[PDB]
């Protein structure tokens, strides 16, 4: 329990969700590039509030906490790699082993009882795709398959990306990711006009609630997720009136893009096609504290050889990473930092009043709230707490 | 006596008390009575260098005197947080009034 | 309450006062001058802890809350006027009336259940002697004149002036204002020498404790505050001595000024005459958050005719906005600074030891206790209270 | 209580010393050297987290707290020491004895009935070897000596040292210093190699509990200490290893230094000998506030005449000052800080999972909870709280 | 000087007693004893004949201090400083006070 037992006992319907400010444990989560992290050179990170330090040894991953069980400590403060297999706090000189995390040897007391007999937690890392996932959990991972989109592991698929950090709770950003009005603050975007995309302003919902979307429960590999189908019944707003009158008119393009828009436990999104009509986008907005996200965003792009992944790594870099990565999802980073002062208190999860095209986000509420595999609390972060 | 160590007699400790038995060239032992029954762990608390024959029995759960960590002294599992390393738990016999307690652990 | 129960059930005196650390609901406040607000161009402020949006549409001025219903951002973030008489949030583009703050449109559904059957807070406006002044406040606002001290309004009374924020709680300014012995503070004032004023170290008071003030309850538009009547039977101190020895004298100067010091609620202090015998001086300490006030400093003098109110405005802008409200008040705002730390915790309320000039603040702290219309409360900031349904 | 009750109910063995994050009241502190306050110049800090004035009147040192009685202002913003002996509050010219905090006058109201009836508390202040301490607490005194270490008052005793405040609880700064294993950090100080120190990588203890340190609660002039013995009957490791391979060397020098450590409250460590074999390290973690502690870094060396102390200063200014308060303990200001977040949200006191060498760090965390003078908690700071039966 | 009468307050109850230009008295009765101390609180300018009696325990309405109206000790926290007591007799049911 993240938030007071009141605001808890009044969303009901999705009060996991409302709790989980620090995220769901017991997912993979995209933290790096592979290329980011070199043989022998350590890096940090925070994921779902917990310090951590990864490394590459004979090319495998290995992911411990970055803290002392002495006296808490970060490793990383003054890293001390001895041996190719351990690491050794710059303090006392504790000395673990990166492949189970053993308290192996003590450099100032090699006499100690404590040799042999403590563990420094460590997580599972896998590499897919040029991107470092970690299993933030405890036990034997599930297979990564599970915590992507569908699509984004095919053979063929060519992965691109760009990761920065970004002063939002990760569910605002999820929110925004799938709000399907949200669009509003694209439509002066100069992805638009210079890929000529069409883009509406908004949607008039068509249909029953339930054909909003597809809560998707029944995946052979156990995604969880929800597609967004507010374009099959409902109509898309290209000229937005005050009192009949036209203020604003949508994107008139010949491109159609992001058709098949669906969230994903443990939360990431994907746009087919996007930002054009051969490419679809992957975006996670991974929690690193109460307050923080990495904006995780891939693009994909099926290549058959060389010629066209190299093809490919070069409009990526000189067209889509400029113009749709920064040019257009610039906008999504301002919005959901607009959002942190009225969800700060837990408040905005009671006081927000939401309209018709909020079903998407209401169903992902209600899908996070029940197929998550764990709430990170504090007691995660600082240590586990029990009285007999 | 090196497979079996003489502590004390069965009647020479009152149900709910602690004895600490040093061995010479090894860490200490706590033999617990609980009821009638006794049970024996490392004396050396698994999260650091506190004495558990310091602590606290209550019933079959000894709290350590340094962070308020305990352990269940029949199994040596965990009882309180800090605490997360299983005790050594070592065989005692009562032969003919007597508490002998092993040198040597349980294989974990 | 904004404070802990430990404390207000201690100060039985005056505890709403201490609980009114946002400051009184229900009462009008000035922001700014007219003059800083364009037809059209409208302005962010932050009034007891609410932020708002001002716009002037046909030359009159409207009130927003500055948070959009659906998601509780800022429509500030992106002003998005996109006709004479609406704003659009720049988000999901719910689109409001200034006049009204009703929903009106939603530009990404113009089918949904929400259009009409939504409002967004609103707050009454009224320029007066060229001030802006907002009513914080819920239903049909009061005359204005109930929370402006006597002679504000008096249509020969040319009021010039200026504002500021000021990094301190908006009762430790209040407080500062109206304190009869903090002449000690100004005594090295360029006003004092430079204007010939006499102004005592303080007063040694006589007389019984109600006689040290005149407690107005009586007032035919309803106006609530406290006039200092130390000097009625009072000794002006004007030889400071330690140990018998004389280490400080006071201003022996001519010109007499403040023969007449009122606070009133809101929060406004009344100096007259000040800083010269033609003139007297209204200062409010308008409450932004519990750290922060405008100081809305202004100079009233009466002006029959169109030659003396040109007159004035030259020596305002030469003499006394300089030499008074900056070489004499500018002493009044780090001194406010400088009990911030005491009242921080809320104990200061309690550890302070008041001396006999402090009856002046009692009566106020009383009045404010009994006459305010009430108390703002975080609740009303993240807007859980008296909004539409 | 400045800790979570449930945190104090689990740490038996410590918890007054787990409670005293504001540091033990009714102890002597150096805060300043000698020569840094000069005759009538008051000069400000804050000591367990009280703000204070000190100033030096005939040569003699006095200390106010920075805080007037009357609305709880800091003196020190406006100083106006208007007689020799006196401080008068630049607000409304409240006028305090030095010597012993009377409310003498009043120049705003000279006939107040509060004139002789309240006291600005005041700290005794005794200069030694150049240092400024403060007697944080209430009442008499005792001798400095009993809250210095060893040797530091000795009459041939040439005391150098440097202060800076260091943001760590003074508690991690105490810890880091007396812990045995920590010299691992020092392994590559500059200092090790240009003064030719022999320095083990740590220590295999031997002996039982009671041999690892030597508790001094029985000293003449009722000292309270402890003394690290891990060297007398443990190993000096000099060859680090990992899976049985050499990793590390210790350093192989002639000069012994650092053989007898011992920390004093109210959190002062002496290492003798240090950096060099003729001479004494004195050094005080002394609590600020909960975040902040001046690190007070003393040099002892006997000195019998003006000769060898102007060589010795000489050697202070040109090698020991760069090269051991600076080139070996600035390891010891990052390891202090490097402990914060653990320690921050008090959670650190039940986490840490203590070695062996940590058998000194745990006897003066009871020898400090059962030899304290009194835990300083925030009502000494804002003003004590008591309700009647 | 004459106050009151035995019978003329209650157990529980305050009475101000204001003097021929002097700093006003407090007179309180505790069951059926009559004490006289200041009427001004030593921790700033309140009237303690304005505040809440709690059997031997005057609390001032400023700010919640408190005395003993017996000894005049400070009971409560803001006060530190001792309230004067003042010497009291009532002869044929006529509360006087020195
Ligand atoms: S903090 Fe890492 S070994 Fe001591
Ligand atoms: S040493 Fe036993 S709980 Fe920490
Ligand atoms: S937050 Fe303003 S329209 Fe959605
Ligand atoms: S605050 Fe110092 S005299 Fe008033
Ligand atoms: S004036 Fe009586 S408690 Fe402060
Ligand atoms: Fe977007
Ligand atoms: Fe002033
Ligand atoms: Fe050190």
């Amino acid at each position: 329990a993240n938030v007071d037992e009141a605001i808890l006992k009044r969303v009901k319907g999705w009060a996991p969700y409302v709790d989980a400010k620090l995220g769901f444990r017991n997912h993979w989560y995209p933290v790096m590039f592979s290329k980011e992290i070199n043989e022998g050179e350590p890096k940090t990170l925070k994921l779902l509030g917990e310090n951590l330090l990864v490394n590459r040894i004979d090319g495998k991953l290995y992911c411990l906490k970055d803290r002392c069980l002495h006296r808490g400590v970060q490793l990383s403060v003054k890293v001390e790699c001895k041996t190719k297999s351990t690491i050794t706090c710059w303090y006392h000189a504790w000395t673990y082993r990166w492949e189970d995390g053993v308290l192996c040897d003590i450099l100032t007391n090699p006499t100690s009882a404590q040799i042999g007999r403590q563990k420094l937690k460590t997580y599972p890392v896998q590499e897919a795709k040029g991107c470092v996932f970690i299993y933030l959990g405890d036990g034997d991972p599930p297979p990564l398959a599970r915590d992507t989109p569908p699509n984004f592991l095919d053979d063929d698929m060519e992965i691109l990306g760009k990761n920065q950090i970004i002063k939002s709770n990760w569910r605002l950003a999820v929110e925004n990711g799938f709000d399907p009005s949200h669009i509003y603050i694209h439509k002066d975007s100069i992805l638009v006009k210079d890929n000529d995309l069409a883009l509406p302003l908004g949607f008039a919902p068509g249909g029953d609630r339930k054909q909003q979307t597809r809560v998707v429960d029944d995946d052979v590999v156990g995604r969880k997720g929800v597609y967004d189908l507010i374009g099959e019944h409902g109509v898309p707003v290209f000229e937005g009136t005050i009192g009949g009158e036209v203020v604003r008119e949508g994107a008139y393009g010949e491109k159609i893009v992001a058709n098949d828009i669906s969230i994903w436990l443990p939360g990431v999104l994907k746009v087919n096609p996007f930002p054009n009509p051969d490419m679809m986008q992957f975006e996670w907005y991974v929690p690193i504290d109460e307050n923080t996200h990495y904006y995780f965003q891939t693009l994909g792009k099926p290549c058959a050889n060389d010629e066209e992944r190299k093809k490919y790594e070069q409009e990526f870099e000189s067209k889509w990473k400029p113009m749709a990565l920064e040019g257009f999802n610039n906008d999504d980073i301002w919005a959901r930092e607009a959002m942190v002062d009225f969800y700060a208190d837990d408040k905005g999860w009671v006081n927000e009043i939401l309209f018709e095209s909020d079903e998407a986000i209401v169903a992902w509420r209600k899908l996070a709230s029940e197929h998550n595999q764990g709430i990170q609390t504090q007691a995660h972060v600082s240590g586990l707490e029990h009285h007999h | 006596n090196q497979i079996w160590l003489k502590v004390c007699a069965a009647s020479d400790m009152q149900p709910g008390t602690i004895r600490r038995v040093n061995r010479v060239g090894a860490a200490p032992l706590a033999v617990y009575r609980v009821g009638d029954q006794f049970y024996a762990t490392e004396d050396t608390c698994t999260h650091g260098i506190a004495s558990l024959s310091e602590g606290t029995l209550d019933g079959d759960v000894i709290e350590c005197p340094f962070h308020g960590g305990a352990f269940n002294v029949c199994t040596g599992m965990p009882a309180s947080s800090p605490c997360t390393v299983p005790l050594g738990v070592f065989e005692v016999e009562v032969k003919e009034g007597e508490v002998y307690v092993a040198g040597e652990k349980k294989l974990e």
